RNA sequence: AGGGGAUCGAAGAUGAUCAGAUACCGUCGUAGUCUUAACCAUAAACUAUGCCGACUAGGGAUCGGGUGGUGUUUUUUUAAUGACCCACUCGGCACCUUACGAGAAAUCAAAGUCUUUGGGUUCUGGGGGGAGUAUGGUCGCAAGGCUGAAACUUAAAGGAAUUG
């Protein structure tokens, strides 16, 4: 039977939302039935920021971070991303964590 | 059967504000509660401590009137409750429990917790949940120090109160033990501001 | 709740509601005079204004028109009656 | 089998009964 | 020898008392059996049904057995005892002691007239386990109980001379109908007909006038 | 690992239940003990056992411990119960709200005033 | 519950709740009886009489048992104001 | 009220709507259809007297194993043929 | 849109009774409405009821006391002949030694006993338990 | 039927993978994808939940309208505004907790006020398979759409929940 009383995903009262392609495989898939992560992350990384002002001009630079926003497919979400499976009732929690 | 001048003293009121027992819930009101007096700006609502005295009053009235005082169970899961149930209890007949209510107790004969009370008065509905729960099964009233929040479901006689903390549950419990010797009991008359300290209620410390 | 009376409620409560779940309805708008020194009588103005409102003799201002209670112009007083 | 080419299964069937009759029309 | 727990253990041991209408009166719950046994030694048994269960365990199968059993008089006093254990004879045995603790009153009546001694139910009663509803008719006399036989022996028990029946649902799952029919004959005290109109004074807990000659040591 | 089964810490638990105005600390005498005072079928259990009633013994001593309460400390809780002389009608008047004080005069009388208004 | 000559039969007639006038039987175990007992000169709660009070567990469990009380116990004139018949 | 119109005045609509809905009744369909004059062997008749054609040893369904023994019948008052089992062990031995 | 007035009148003082309350308000009361309660109070099923003036059609508050199981309207008024009052109150009355069918005679709206005594025959309204 | 034809891409052809591999992956790429004029009338066109009306229960957010304030933030000289805060009220999109109540359950502020069975009205279903098949009519350029049987067969098919 019916196992989500938010169906797929965050919609109702529109009846149509437009699709977005998946980063992962390219599936198209609803908008408020994708998965989005916002992926904030620096340019560099953990080891390279010390040899990067080592080797840079200016004092202690700017670094500029790198900001992109992450569409999964659920099957490609499942298969990486936020996922796991939930308990019957831990599905309810849409708490972040 | 209006006593005479079993009125709230100023005696009385200004214990009750010194506790802040009148500095009721925030925002969180259930539609329950005509015990509130207007509200003061920024989130706070006033208790009509007459209706708390007169319903104390109430309490203490059906607290004794049971014929073995020894059976009238005194509640607190609560910390703060735990230090005045016990010198509620001691005070008077009214077998205590603090710390863990152990379901099953008022069910269920074969448990070491088991007892029988013709009567039950309980500080925070929410926290003692449980207790409430269990003696709606088996015919048992329900005395409850309720605030503005409280879920009122299987208490009759609420003692609107402030246990956000503090004096006011060990105010309460001091009065509803006062109250109850001054009933039938080896107390005294009128004014009678009686000898036993209010701080000996109160959960203590660190 | 459980019981109570809904023959006579408090009038705290009942202004509360809406115009129709009073417990009889009737409006809640108002009508008053007013007046700008300019001239000497006082024209009557409903309290919603749809048409904006010009005085006797002088084409001046009164209110203008709002989804709701007209805002009055800038200098002027009024009595409600 | 997949209702949906079940579906094109009778549908197939159907217009090649629909040509051997009119071959007699 | 019995040893009770529970003040109203002692109590109707103590010989303080008579009937469990009492108990009724004043909504007291049973937790022991012996009560209802002093209070109504008259009670026969009848087991109505007995049929399989199976559950798989990660090591095994358990085919435990579950019996269905009914006691009354035939004065207005019924029990539904329903218990499954892993012997036959085990489950009748705790099931007749939950039988016990169920026991409930039931309102007959008249069914036309004023006459001697009611044979039928004061109202149309309807109870509802599961998905079958057992309808319980007032019926003239001589009537007899219109019922399945199962539904006719949990009233016989219960002391109706008449009454008319109908039921909805599946009734061939024996359990659900005479939880229903328990239910039905049950809810004969909760309706308010106008000679209950009448109002009494409210009487005294049998756990206070007694309290002394009660509770614990 | 050394991890003490349920019959033992289950009858410990009976031991310093009914017995604590007995045994102590050392473990040799309470050892002593639990042959006088209790049938065990066995030296190994009754070493084990007893060697675990020293253990609760040798910690209730500071702190009590859960799952033993002889009734002897439920009285020394009663007897241990007093604190205050302070209280809480010092220094001056009780500083109230304005309903605080309108509450007052509503049902009320003299109380000492004084008031203030506070603010989002 | 007479019967044809005037002899009652039809054993054990309930109790009442005290709000709402309904049955209360035997197998609400959710259900109340309050005992209030009567004061005298000088504080005195006087065992043994009592002013009573049944509540059917319903009214417990919809959360009404306590507003519900102080009417009926105010009316009975063991409350002065607390409850207000207007809302 | 979902869907019966209750009102005094629909009758028509009322016994128009059943009169519909029996068609999903088998037995309402089949007796005005006259599917049993129509349709079946038997006219209708409560028996049917015929001649044997041959003799058919029928295989049984699973979960059985056997031989059943019947004979080709063909209606006197129709000629439709209609195979008949013989019951009662033997009993082939008594047609021909 | 409001096919019988009666009809949200009774369900309402239904709802009153099943929640536990002691009073109703009812709207647009009726001259139908008055004369259905006035059956009720004067068999003692509802307690004193007080018809307000709105410029409109009016309301009522009912006051309840508690004894009454149900109160319910028969929706198309169908036509009784002084014989099958019998069936009705035979299929919806809980048992012969009370409750009322009430119905709308050339007599005037009176309960079904009422009717048997002045042998009058009409519509049916609705019932009272 | 014109136009457009960047992209992606039924078909087809290929490179691989496979025992095979008419596929999944890679490549090429026709139709298509966009637009105008005209057809077609179907989707799990879904909330798998007709519409109008009434009644039955709490809670915090929020979208739109409005009302109230010796509220905050905006400085200028106070305002006026605007954005904000707080309370109430309509009318929305939803969530939360309750369960009096309903249900076979999952669950449900309706899926409640239902054997205590009647507010008004439309529509569809009557075991499974046969089969949305045959046939007739009708619409369409066509693909197909609406309407839509029976013979025969058959003791299950099915729903939710439980334990494995
Ligand atoms: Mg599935
Ligand atoms: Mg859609
Ligand atoms: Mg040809
Ligand atoms: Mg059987
Ligand atoms: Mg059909
Ligand atoms: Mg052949
Ligand atoms: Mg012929
Ligand atoms: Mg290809
Ligand atoms: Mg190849
Ligand atoms: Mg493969
Ligand atoms: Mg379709
Ligand atoms: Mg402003
Ligand atoms: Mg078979
Ligand atoms: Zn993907
Ligand atoms: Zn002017």
């Amino acid at each position: 039977p019916k196992k989500r009383a938010s169906n797929g995903r965050n919609k109702k009262g529109r009846g149509h939302v437009k699709p977005v392609r998946c980063v992962n495989c390219s599936k198209s898939i609803p908008k408020d039935k994708a998965i989005k992560r916002m992926a904030i992350r620096n340019i560099v990384e953990a080891a390279a920021v010390r040899d990067l002002s080592e080797a840079s001009v200016y004092p202690e630079y700017a670094l500029p971070k790198t900001y992109n926003k992450l569409h999964y497919c659920v099957s490609c979400a499942i298969h990486a991303r936020i996922v796991r499976v939930r308990s019957r009732e831990d599905r309810k929690n849409r708490a972040p964590p | 059967s209006l006593p005479a001048t079993f009125d709230l003293t100023p005696e009385d009121a200004q214990l009750l504000l010194a506790a802040n027992t009148h500095l009721g819930a925030r925002n969180v009101q259930v539609h329950q509660e005509p015990y509130v007096f207007n509200a003061r700006p920024d989130g706070v609502h006033v208790i009509n401590v007459g209706k708390t005295w007169e319903k104390l009053v109430l309490a203490a009235r059906i607290i004794a009137a049971i014929p073995n005082p020894e059976d009238v169970v005194a509640i607190s899961s609560r910390t703060f409750g735990q230090r005045a149930v016990l010198k509620f209890a001691a005070h008077t007949g009214a077998t205590p429990i603090a710390g863990r209510f152990t379901p099953g107790s008022f069910t269920n004969y074969i448990t070491r917790s088991f007892k029988e009370p013709r009567l039950v008065i309980v500080t925070d509905p929410r926290s003692d949940a449980q207790a409430i729960k269990e003696a709606s099964y088996v015919n048992i009233p329900v005395i409850a120090l309720t605030d503005l929040d409280s879920p009122s479901e299987f208490v009759d006689v609420a003692i609107p109160c402030n246990n956000r903390g503090k004096h006011s549950i060990g105010l309460i419990w001091y009065l509803l033990a006062r109250e109850v010797l001054r009933l039938r009991g080896a107390l005294v008359d009128r004014t009678q501001p009686w000898s036993i300290m209010p701080d000996l209620y109160f959960y203590r410390d660190p | 709740v459980l019981v109570q009376d809904l023959l006579h409620p408090t009038a705290a409560s009942e202004a509360r509601k809406h115009k129709l779940k009073t417990l009889v309805q009737g409006p809640r708008s108002y009508f008053l005079d007013v007046k700008c020194p300019g001239c000497l009588n006082i024209t009557t103005v409903f309290s919603h204004a749809q048409t904006a409102v010009t005085c006797e003799s002088c084409s001046t201002i009164l209110c203008t028109p709002t989804g709701g209670k007209a805002k009055l112009s800038e200098g002027t007083s009024f009595r409600r009656k | 089998m997949r209702a949906k080419w079940r579906k094109k299964r009778t549908r197939r069937l159907k217009r090649k009964r629909r040509k051997v009759r009119a071959r007699s029309k | 020898g019995w040893v009770p727990v529970t003040k109203l253990g002692r109590l109707v041991k103590a010989g303080k008392i008579t009937t469990i209408e009492e108990i009724f009166l004043h909504s007291l719950p049973v937790k022991e059996f012996q009560i209802i046994d002093t209070l109504l030694p008259g009670l026969q048994d009848e087991v109505m049904n007995i049929k399989p269960v199976q559950k798989q365990t990660r090591a095994g199968q358990r085919t435990r057995f579950k019996a269905v059993v009914v006691v009354g008089d035939s004065n207005g006093h019924v029990g539904l005892g329903i218990k499954t254990a892993k012997e036959v004879a085990g489950a009748i045995r705790a099931g007749i002691i939950i039988a016990k603790l169920s026991v409930i009153p039931i309102r007959r009546g008249y069914w036309g007239t004023n006459l001697g001694q009611p044979h039928s139910l004061a109202t149309k009663t309807t109870g509802k386990c599961g998905s079958v509803t057992v309808r319980l008719i007032p019926a003239p006399r001589g009537s007899g109980i219109v019922a399945s036989p199962a539904v006719k022996k949990l009233l016989q028990l219960a002391g109706v001379e008449d009454v008319y029946t109908q039921s909805n649902g599946k009734t061939r799952t024996l359990e659900n109908t005479l939880k229903a029919a328990f239910v039905a004959i049950g809810n004969t005290y909760g309706f308010l007909t106008p000679n209950l109109w009448a109002e009494q004074p409210l009487p005294v807990s049998p756990l206070d006038i007694y309290s002394d000659e009660a509770s614990a040591q | 690992g050394r991890v003490r089964t349920k019959t033992v810490k289950r009858a410990s638990k009976a031991l310093i239940e009914r017995y604590y105005p007995k045994l102590t600390l050392d473990f040799q005498t309470n050892k002593r003990l639990c042959d006088e005072i209790a049938t065990i079928q066995s030296k190994r259990l009754r070493n084990k056992i007893a060697g675990y009633t020293t253990h609760l013994m040798k910690r209730i001593q500071k702190g009590p411990v859960r799952g033993i309460s002889f009734k002897l400390q439920e009285e020394e809780r009663e007897r241990k119960d007093q604190y205050v002389p302070e209280v809480s009608r010092s220094n001056g008047v009780l500083n109230v709200d304005n309903q605080t004080s309108d509450l007052v005069k509503s049902l009320g009388l003299k109380l000492p005033l004084s008031v203030i208004n506070v603010s989002a | 519950m007479e019967n044809d000559k005037g002899q009652l039969v039809e054993l054990y007639v309930p109790r009442k709740c005290s709000a709402t006038n309904r049955i209360i039987k035997a197998d609400d175990h959710a259900s109340v009886q309050i005992n209030v007992a009567k004061v005298d000169e000088e504080g005195r709660a006087i065992p043994g009489e009592y002013v009573t009070y049944a509540l059917s567990g319903y009214v417990r469990s919809r959360g009404e048992s306590d507003d519900s009380l102080n009417r009926l116990a105010q009316n009975d004139g063991l409350l002065k104001n607390v409850w207000s018949y207007s809302r | 009220g979902k869907g019966k119109p209750r009102g005094l005045n629909s009758a028509r609509k009322l016994r128009v709507h059943r009169r519909n809905n029996r068609w999903a009744e088998n037995n309402y369909k089949k007796r005005l259809l006259g599917t049993a004059f129509k349709s079946s062997p038997f006219g209708g008749s409560s028996h049917a007297k015929g001649i044997v054609l041959e003799k058919l040893g029928i295989e049984s369904k699973q979960p059985n194993s056997a031989i059943r023994k019947c004979v080709r019948v063909q209606l006197i008052k129709n000629g439709k043929k209609v195979t008949a089992f013989v019951p009662n062990d033997g009993c082939l031995n008594f047609v021909d | 849109t409001r096919s019988s007035v009666l009809a949200d009148a009774l369900n309402a003082i239904n709802n009153a009774e099943k929640t536990g309350k002691r009073q109703v308000l009812i709207r647009p009361s009726s001259k139908v409405i008055i004369k259905f309660l006035q059956v009720m109070q004067k068999h003692g099923y509802i307690g004193e009821f007080e018809y307000i003036d709105d410029h409109r059609s009016g309301k009522i508050v009912v006051q309840l006391n508690g004894r009454l199981n149900k109160c319910g309207v028969i929706s198309p008024r169908f036509n009784v002949k002084i014989g099958d009052i019998e069936k009705w109150t035979a299929n919806l009355l809980p048992a012969r030694q009370f409750g009322y069918v009430i119905l709308t005679t050339s007599a005037g709206i009176m309960d079904h006993e009422e009717a048997r005594r002045k042998h009058v025959s009409g519509k049916i309204l609705g019932f009272v338990y």
